[PDB]
């Protein structure tokens, strides 16, 4: 099994690591 | 009653250059840059600042406080408004704050999963279904109540994972996969609900009204400071930049007693380590997390 959060390679998709802020649901 | 001030004596420098650093163990590389050393000392600075001003009564709320430190902080903004207003805004009840746990932020996922408070739960996921995740939940407690904070997750089905996400990713397009991981990556910081800020902030100006006395030992005083220091950080009050804040603001209350704390313990970033603890785990263990070696 891949490290912790290592699934995540090479997605162009894979977020942008800093504090975001979205409408509460 | 005034207080003796900003010390005379003064951290040396490659210190002053390390004040507010994100010494991350896994790429202190960016400690050790031209442009941050004098993002440091500037901040070494409008502390000592600010302190000259807590010892004299000129800073009588921590909202003035923290007021010093944004404004401080901003000025060391070269980016934009859509980055200025963030920076320079509360955050509100109608939203929820988050922060992927990606780079740098990768150490902290074996925080997380060998923590000795973590749960074993299931994240219930739209699109990858049900999903093991280590949990840590940090709470504080308050007039006795309990108040939840932030919210570590790190999935741990990975090899499912990367198939999974794989698999989605041509479907809805890219477009609408970071969509998903920008609110709902697997693992991921879920922060403090905006909702209990307002108390969390009386709570912090009783805080600092304490720690601006003149007859506190030096055990308590930097209790006092430690706590300050815990809260803010971990309630992550403005949309961008608590971190430094926090730090400013305890470091500012501290010179104004006449303390010069050094820079915190390399791979000791302070605001996760805060957000990864309990209330008196962080107060007892702040000072060993300062490099306070010779
Ligand atoms: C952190 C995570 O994201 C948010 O931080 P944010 O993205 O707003 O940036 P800072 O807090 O200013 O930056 C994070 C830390 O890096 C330091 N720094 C920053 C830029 C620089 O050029 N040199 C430096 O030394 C800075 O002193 C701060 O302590 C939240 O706050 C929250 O603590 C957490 O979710």
């Amino acid at each position: 099994a891949p490290k912790f959060g290592d699934w995540d390679e090479n997605n162009p998709s894979s977020a942008d690591g800093y504090t975001h802020i979205f409408n509460k649901v | 009653r005034a207080l003796p001030g900003p010390s005379q004596r003064q951290l040396e420098v490659y210190d002053q250059c390390l004040i507010g650093a994100a010494r991350w163990p896994d790429d202190s590389s960016k400690s050790n840059t031209p442009e941050n050393r004098a993002y440091c000392q500037s901040m070494y600075n409008s502390i000592r600042s600010a302190g000259d001003e807590i010892s004299r009564g000129g800073i009588t709320s921590f909202e003035e406080l923290w007021g010093r430190a944004t404004e401080w902080r901003l000025s060391k903004l070269q980016r934009g408004e859509p980055l200025y207003s963030a920076f320079a805004s509360e955050r509100t009840s109608d939203t929820d704050a988050v922060t992927p746990l990606v780079k740098p932020y990768k150490s902290v996922l074996a925080r997380v999963v060998d923590h000795e408070d973590a749960h074993d739960e299931i994240m219930q996921d739209n699109l990858f279904g049900d999903l093991n995740v280590k949990v840590y939940r940090q709470t504080a407690y308050l007039h006795g109540n309990v108040i939840p904070l932030n919210t570590f997750r790190v999935a741990t089905d990975t090899e499912y994972l990367r198939d999974r996400v794989a698999h989605l990713r041509t479907e809805l397009g890219a477009k609408a996969l970071k969509q998903h991981l920008q609110r709902y990556n697997p693992d991921r910081i879920d922060h403090t609900n905006a909702s209990y800020l307002p108390i969390i902030k009386d709570h912090l100006n009783d805080l600092y009204r304490q720690a601006i006395s003149s007859d506190l030992s030096q055990a308590e005083l930097i209790s006092l400071i430690a706590r300050t220091h815990w809260w803010a950080a971990s309630a992550m009050p403005d949309q961008r930049g608590s971190a430094a804040k926090a730090e400013f603001a305890a470091r500012a209350i501290a010179s104004a007693h006449g303390i010069e704390l050094p820079p915190f313990r390399n791979g000791n970033v302070s605001d996760i380590e805060a957000m990864l603890s309990g209330e008196e785990e962080f107060v007892e263990k702040y000072r060993s997390l300062l490099d306070s070696d010779c």
